[PDB]
């Protein structure tokens, strides 16, 4: 994997109308993967490696958590949101990869963590260090058991 | 002074839509992370994050399941993103240079 | 391919 760098000219002509994003590191990123539980998530290790690599190459300092219970996820997401580093970074990233249902994801113990509770950890009241800073979340998890059969193309 | 809503400046990418399953390949991994890594590595230099998630939506829409003799053969998925961002989000990778 |  390689990440093509932007040009100085692209920066100069776009930074005024964008979130400030120049800190080194650009932010902390957290990649939390659950694979063993809700069948084993084969290929889940490829996703995890790929994102760790991606986010480092994008200039993030990456923290990783693997195979955590719902309660561990909540406690550790809370610890991550409260890190002091957030005051001197310009952005934040959280990727959660697991099984899930609509609005929640599973811990390895088969219990559920609500996504609203996650987003709340990082909001303007609970995480003042990230106020006005862009916060990205990528959630790889089912939102239901319905398989989409697809439709023809008319 | 200016105050803030309780929650703002977030963007959330979802692998699939409300009510539906997200798809994962046993060797290549998840369709959504595979697409996101391709797009970001390649377009972060010149495209904002919300626009890169649109590109990822394009890739996900055209993919289909390969799993003969199961309910997943030729199945589909659609990714989405939700945004409370208030500006362009450009990651400016590798600027300034070393 | 399988489901998450």
């Amino acid at each position: 994997m390689q990440v093509k760098p932007c040009t100085p000219e692209f920066y100069q002509t776009h930074f005024q109308l964008a979130y400030r994003l120049q800190s080194r590191p650009r932010g902390l990123a957290l990649v939390l993967s659950n694979v063993h539980f809700l069948e084993f998530r084969s290929g889940g290790d490829v996703d995890h490696s790929t994102l760790v690599t991606l986010f480092k190459l994008l200039g993030y300092d990456v923290h990783v958590l693997c195979d955590q219970t719902a309660q561990e996820m909540q406690e550790k997401l809370q610890n991550f949101a409260q890190l002091p580093a957030h005051r001197v970074t310009d952005s934040c990233i959280v990727a959660l990869l697991s099984h899930g249902v609509e609005g929640a994801i599973y811990g390895v113990d088969g219990k559920l963590l609500q996504l609203q509770e996650v987003f709340q950890l990082f909001d303007n009241a609970n995480c003042p260090s990230l106020q006005n800073k862009p916060k990205m979340f990528f959630i790889q998890a089912c939102r239901g058991d319905e398989t989409d059969r697809g439709v023809d193309q008319q | 002074k200016m105050r803030l809503p309780t929650r703002s400046d977030m963007i959330c990418g979802y692998a699939c839509l409300k009510g539906t399953a997200a798809m994962r390949n046993t060797k290549r991994g998840s369709w959504y992370i595979e697409a996101l890594a391709q797009v970001f590595s390649e377009r972060a230099c010149d495209m904002h994050v919300a626009d890169m998630l649109v590109k990822v939506n394009a890739l996900i829409k055209d993919r289909e399941g390969y799993a003969p003799g199961t309910e997943f053969h030729r199945c589909k998925e659609m990714s989405e993103y939700c945004s409370t961002l208030c500006r362009h989000l450009y990651l400016f990778p590798g600027h300034p240079p070393t | 391919d399988v489901a998450d």
